[PDB]
């Protein structure tokens, strides 16, 4: 299977795919903005990573450059969308 | 046929409860180039039994309009028991 | 035929977990005047799905002995998610 997956999202959906990647023995990568650096989801994953800038929480998340990035930076092999954010943006999917 | 959501809800644990099929799980296996016969589902053993619901807590105020609401969490309890799972958790004191 | 214990033990919801029957409420209702008749318990759509364990979590250290420990919580991370009950639940600075 995998070695390892990132995932591009944030709250209960973020754990749920840990645990369910966990569960199939395969690592886990987190990103996350400065304005959430308390979110729990941060300390579930193996490894965790700052993404943006020192503005716009949002906007961080909408950058399919970074994301793409930070996976090859980390020796990613996937991305699991989730649900919102760019689930249904075709250029994550290009890219 | 109003139209076709091409990804998971925050739903998909209901049917989860009724069919005990694992879907993130599943997902990431299908995504890694399994068929649907090493995973073992085929629709003949497929069938519900029992009935489910879900809900949703949000901070939501039901007295002004419903806005949200933001301050500091000063007491947590949580429940439990038979027919009872829970997704997401905060922590005592979080902002 | 060791023997036969008259009451009800702290593993009965394994079985909870299996024929999806209520124990306590129906003990309760039974103690009432009612018999297995309205509560719907007959023995012809009685059937087990799926498995199921249980564990249980002690302050027994298998390190010294196996004598428990007493002192102050100073951290309680919980879990859930997919198949997975939880009973009985301390709280943060206990004794």
């Amino acid at each position: 299977m995998f070695s390892k997956v990132l995932v591009a999202n944030r709250g209960e959906i973020a754990i749920r795919a840990f645990r369910a990647a966990y569960e199939l023995g395969v690592g886990t990568v987190a990103v996350y903005p400065y304005e959430d650096r308390n979110s729990q989801h941060r300390l579930k994953a193996d490894e965790s990573y700052q993404i943006g800038d020192i503005g716009h929480p949002v906007h961080a998340y909408l950058s399919v450059d970074e994301i793409v990035a930070t996976a090859r930076r980390a020796g990613a092999d996937a991305i699991y969308p989730g649900y919102g954010f760019l689930s249904e943006n075709p250029d994550l999917a290009a890219a | 046929f109003i139209e076709m959501n091409p990804r998971v809800q925050v739903e998909h644990t209901v049917t989860e409860e009724i069919t005990d099929v694992d879907l993130v799980a599943s997902q990431l296996r299908i995504a890694a180039g399994e068929t649907l016969e090493q995973l073992g589902l085929r629709q003949e053993d497929i069938a519900p039994h029992g009935a489910a619901l879900q809900c949703r807590i949000t901070t939501e105020d039901p007295a002004n309009g419903f806005r949200p609401d933001t301050g500091r969490i000063s007491a947590l309890r949580t429940a439990g028991g038979a027919g009872v799972r829970l997704d997401g958790s905060t922590n005592l004191g979080a902002e």
